[PDB]
């Protein structure tokens, strides 16, 4: 992901 | 009708020479170089400064041995070179007289030991680009050339890139593994002992164990090693007592010819038939600093690389190099490696029980031709590849960036 | 004459023709590059060995997964894998046939728009579509009502469904998946005495888990029986010949699915999430959802998982009805089978998205196409 | 080496290695090697077919067409006897040795084969000298440009012969060095008594080359050697031919030798500079 | 170590 978690 | 490039394998010992796209190195000559030096005393502020044309008044090659008024001075010493002016003189002499190749319209590939410092490569490349004006240049380690030459042993069509090579040399023998074209940089070790100090030990022992030879013709006497005169020995003391017990049939004799008075001189052959070649697995005899065997070094270097590559590597060990010509070398190395690896496997299995039985690790040593020279064919295939003409560093690259283009090394990176 | 269905799985890629009952190309999503100097110049060197080969020569490459937890991170790697699968393996030009793509629910719209734009621009495919793995799982299972447990390698999600309609407001997506299980397995294998760090040993541990892992009906009882460790330990043969003995780790890592607190995630297990999702649905459809529970994905092949899930759901749910778990033995490729069946449907021949309408409208069209 | 040799020692060495074991039974020793020498010409040694009893040598002369047009019937029987056969590789002279027949001589034949390039090159110069010697009407001047972009021209009139050289230098580094080298060529005469006149010209090409389409440009020098019978008779012909043919590589090699000489001198001076510097460190 | 690395 972009915010929260990686991906 | 494109001109072939030029293949050269410089080194401390007999320098190989010839052209690409050929199946035999035409010229194989020592590194001996003559010079018109004599006895001046001012030798550290004018080494030579030969007046007039006397600077080039020097021979080269096998013809340079039989000139008893100059100085035979080897420029190379186990890779590292102190003064490279002699190297440049030798290079010009060879390219012109022997090769007869115009540098401005030819490509030169050169080989150096892996331990060669970046400075030497940079400055030799600068010298080449400045004087010879060679359009292209390329320098690479000799291990891959040996691996490529090893394909001729059997099943050339069967591509086999993995393996490892332990090459010999007049002053260096190195260990380098290959993992499907890509070698490991950190898993390389340099061995100082080589096929020269062995002869030093042979002559040192002979000068006391026997008499009847002249001081001048010593090395020719010490070259019984290159003959059938050295066999390796699974055991040391056993053969020692074998000789000290019978000492009649196992002893050989020498019938060399003097090069001055043409008077025959003979000496017997003793314990040196095996001790010399045995020094490889017991380097402590000659070099006190390096008290470390070879086979265990091989297993250690093969055990410092990823798991997936350990298995195929042990299966492919190439017998290439002059110092490896000794008989039964492969048997000893294979047996030692098998013993140590089996012991390691048994120790690993002991700690964790199980009724299983892992398939035994297979270690095989391959004996083939090309052992004396395994770098020349690699260079020939290097030149024959069109991609070589594209990877080779160009003139403009050296024009302003400098000779740093040749500074690439396989054990460096930032 | 036919269409191609490609499933960009978080850890594996499935592709094949529309109509076949089995995929024609099954290789993991690996895009590896050499780590060493690039020294050799003879016979075969390539700048980026990405694909099936990568697994064979993984010992000198820095393997990196292009897709992470269902969301693409490197577009160059994904385009490279797409090109490889289309040309080297399938050997079918994109123009000849259309392509079908699937993705997990609750994914960012940016990924969908970029994928559609790249597919329409680079390969100029005549038409394509975007769907959901769970609905294709339903199609493969030949059922119209149930709850999907799509526990893939990167994402686990559920989507309640009813006859002829879905419930988009009761969709739960959990980031926990096979990769986290592999990381935890590596961590515990470290506590045993065996160390594994690089990606090659990551693949080795993945294989080990695939071969010697199972779920435990009761955690405490299994731990006690492990205290009497004389019948549970098993041995595995490494490529180098070393033998590794695995005991409690066989039934410890799978329990992370039911106990996310092991990794430190403040969430709930798959059973709790499914219970919450079903409860959020209408009362009447709860009976049907309980009576039908479809599961799919490569993370749900552990023996005994179905029994444990059934026991947990029955314990949580009221003990007055019957709960049934359906575990087909081909759940690995259920998504691909469903995609193929959907493509074969006559009515779907018009739902595709063609180049003309895409160009005139824009990338936003796919957003309104079946959500 | 000071005077560049004309005998390629590669053929000498390989033929010596082959013949020293010739009297050892049915010993084929299949050979296939490609070489290269000055003037940008490629050699080739390879058996004609599976029959290894015959070894063949060939050339890839750049200006071969001029030689064929002129006709070298003299060279087909004087130096080379019956062991010369029609060209195979690229329409260029190729010879072979018949091993089945006994080879009586060992050194003479090897030496004769060693000078193949000059042996074929002489076919034009010696014939022009014969034309001017025989009293035949002065044969038409000819221009012979070899692999190098430069050109060679010769005029054979009565009472004397002429030769002019065109020089081209590729790298900018060596242009000035070669200019300096050839500047003093036209003047050094205090140690030669029976030697020809020498002159250098770069700005103004000689009037002889105006009509001829020889090397014409801006950064091209010219060298002419005047020829007279006192140094072009039957006795001093081979030496002059060898000197002129080996002129180009001679200049090149001595340029490199001068470069090495200056390198050595500067290396020597560095020691003096360091000695001067060492005055700064304390006792 | 026992497996992986030496220690
Ligand atoms: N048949 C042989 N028996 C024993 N030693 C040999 C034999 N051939 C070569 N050698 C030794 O190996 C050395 C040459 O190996 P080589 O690698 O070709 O030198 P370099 O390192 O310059 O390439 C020689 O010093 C020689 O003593
Ligand atoms: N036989 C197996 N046993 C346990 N896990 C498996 C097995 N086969 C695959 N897996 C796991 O399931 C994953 C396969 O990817 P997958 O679950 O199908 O994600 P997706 O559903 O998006 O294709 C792998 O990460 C692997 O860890
Ligand atoms: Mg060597
Ligand atoms: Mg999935």
């Amino acid at each position: 992901w972009x915010a929260x978690c990686p991906a | 009708g494109r001109l072939p490039a030029c293949v050269v394998d410089c080194g401390t010992g007999y320098t190989k020479l010839g052209y690409a796209g050929n199946t035999e190195p035409q010229f194989i000559i020592p590194s001996c170089i003559a010079i018109k030096e004599s006895a001046k005393v001012g030798d550290q502020a004018q080494r030579r400064v030969m007046k007039g044309v006397d600077d080039l008044d020097f021979f080269i090659g096998d013809e340079a041995i039989e000139k008893p008024t100059y100085a035979t001075k080897w420029p190379i010493r186990h890779g590292i070179v102190e003064d490279w002016d002699l190297m440049e003189r030798f290079m010009e002499q060879v390219i012109f007289k022997y090769l007869r190749a115009e540098p401005e319209d030819h490509y030169f590939l050169l080989t150096e030991p892996p331990l060669n410092t970046p400075e030497n490569r940079e400055y030799t490349a600068e010298i080449m680009f400045e004087s010879f004006n060679v359009p292209g240049l390329y320098i690479a380690v000799q291990a891959v050339l040996a691996l490529a030459a090893s394909w001729t042993s059997r099943q050339v069509g069967e591509r086999t890139l993995t393996g490892t090579v332990i090459d010999s040399g007049d002053g260096v023998t190195h260990v380098i593994p290959v993992a499907e074209g890509y070698v490991i940089g950190s898993c390389i070790k340099h061995i100082p002992i080589a096929g020269r100090d062995i002869t030093y030990f042979i002559q040192q022992l002979l000068r006391d164990r026997e008499v009847g030879i002249p001081p001048e013709q010593s090395l020719e006497t010490a070259k019984a090693v290159k003959e059938r005169y050295s066999y390796v020995c699974p055991d040391l003391v056993k053969e020692f007592n074998k000789y000290d017990t019978d000492g009649s049939k196992w002893i050989k004799q020498y019938t060399g010819i003097n090069a001055i008075s043409k008077k025959e001189f003979s000496i017997d052959v003793g314990y040196e038939r095996f001790l010399g070649p045995e020094i490889f697995f017991h380097p402590e005899f000659a070099n006190p600093d390096f008290t470390q065997p070879i086979s265990e070094v091989v297993d250690e270097v093969i055990q410092n690389c990823p798991i997936d590559v350990r298995r195929p590597l042990y299966k492919n060990i190439v017998l290439s190099g002059g110092s490896t010509m000794f008989r039964d070398f492969g048997r000893r190395l294979q047996r030692d490696l098998k013993r140590t690896v089996d012991a390691r496997l048994k120790l690993s299995e002991e700690l964790s029980g199980g009724r299983l039985k892992p398939k035994p690790i297979d270690v095989q040593v391959i004996t083939h031709h090309m052992q004396r020279y395994a770098v020349w064919f690699g260079g020939s295939m290097l030149a024959s590849t069109p991609e070589f003409y594209q990877v080779c560093h160009t003139k403009k690259d050296y024009e302003e960036i400098g000779p740093s283009i040749c500074r690439h090394n396989p054990v460096f990176g930032v | 004459t036919t269409a191609l269905v490609c499933d960009n799985g978080s850890g594996l890629v499935k592709a094949g023709f529309a109509g076949d009952d089995a995929p024609r190309a099954v290789f993991p999503s690996i895009v590896g590059r050499p780590r060493h100097q690039g020294v050799m110049v003879g016979m075969g060197q390539k700048d980026s060995y990405v694909g099936d080969e990568a697994q064979s020569k993984r010992g000198i490459l820095t393997l990196k997964y292009p897709i992470e937890h269902g969301i693409i991170t490197n577009w160059d790697d994904m385009e490279k894998i797409w090109h490889h699968t289309f040309y080297n393996e399938l050997r079918v030009a994109p123009e000849e046939h259309p392509t079908l793509l699937t993705e997990a629910p609750l994914n960012p719209k940016a990924n969908r728009e970029k994928m559609t734009q790249i597919m329409f621009e680079t390969f100029n495919v005549p038409a394509m579509y975007v769907a959901i793995q769970a609905v294709l799982s339903l199609y493969a299972s030949g059922r119209t009502t149930g709850i999907v447990l799509d526990s893939g390698d990167g994402v686990t999600h559920n989507v309640p469904i009813y006859e002829g309609y879905a419930l988009p407001h009761a969709i739960m997506r959990l980031d926990l998946a096979g990769r986290d299980l592999t990381d935890y397995l590596m961590k515990i294998l470290t506590e045993r005495g065996y160390s594994f760090v690089t990606t090659a040993e990551r693949e080795i541990v993945r294989d080990i888990k695939e071969k010697l892992c199972y779920v435990a009906l009761d955690f405490e009882n299994e731990m006690a029986t492990a205290a009497s460790s004389s019948s549970l330990e098993k041995s595995y043969e490494l490529p180098d010949g070393q033998v590794i003995t695995i005991g409690n780790e066989r039934f410890r890592c799978p329990e992370t699915l039911f106990q996310p607190s092991f990794i430190g995630m403040e969430s709930a297990g798959i059973h709790e999430t499914t219970y919450n999702s079903i409860m959020k649905c209408d009362i009447d459809i709860r009976k049907d959802l309980y009576a039908n529970n479809v599961m799919s994905g490569g993370t749900t092949m552990y023996p005994g998982i179905a029994d444990r899930m059934q026991k947990e759901i029955t314990a949580l749910a009221p003990s007055t009805m019957k709960i049934k778990i359906i575990a087909p033995p081909e759940r690995k490729y259920s998504v691909w089978i469903g995609g193929s069946i959907l493509a074969s449907l006559s009515t779907f021949q018009q739902m595709w998205i063609t180049k003309q309408e895409y160009d005139e409208a824009g990338p936003s069209i796919v957003h309104r196409k079946c959500f | 080496m000071i005077l560049l040799e004309v005998n390629n020692r590669i053929i000498e060495e390989t033929l010596a290695l082959k013949f020293e074991n010739a009297a050892a039974g049915n010993k084929p020793e299949a050979v296939e090697v490609t070489f290269a020498d000055f003037d940008g010409v490629l050699y080739h040694i390879s058996n004609p077919n599976g029959d290894k009893t015959k070894v063949m040598v060939s050339i890839s002369l750049k200006f071969y067409k001029e030689l064929q047009a002129h006709g070298a019937d003299e060279l087909l029987k004087r130096v080379y006897g019956s062991y010369l056969v029609n060209p195979e590789s690229g329409y260029n002279v190729s010879l072979l040795y018949d091993l089945e027949n006994l080879p009586a001589s060992k050194d003479s034949i090897v030496h004769q084969a060693g000078m193949l390039k000059r042996n074929c090159f002489a076919s034009v110069f010696e014939k022009y000298f014969q034309f001017q010697e025989e009293g035949k009407e002065g044969e038409n001047r000819a221009v012979i440009h070899y692999r190098d972009d430069e050109t060679m021209y010769v005029e054979s009139k009565k009472d004397r012969v002429t030769v002019v050289f065109s020089t081209v230098f590729k790298d900018d580094d060596d242009v000035v060095i070669g200019k300096v080298f050839m500047q003093e060529f036209k003047e050094g005469r205090r140690a030669s008594h029976t030697a020809p006149q020498v002159l250098f010209s770069h700005r103004e090409p000689p009037l002889e080359l105006k009509d001829t389409d020889a090397a014409v440009g801006d950064n091209i020098g010219y060298i002419t050697f005047v020829l007279f019978p006192r140094h072009t008779n039957a006795s001093a012909r081979d030496n002059t031919i060898n000197l002129i043919h080996t002129f180009r590589d001679y200049l090149h090699y001595h340029i490199k030798c001068s470069k090495a000489y200056i390198h050595t001198r500067m290396r020597a001076k560095t020691s003096d500079f360091l000695k001067v510097l060492n005055r700064a460190r304390p006792d």
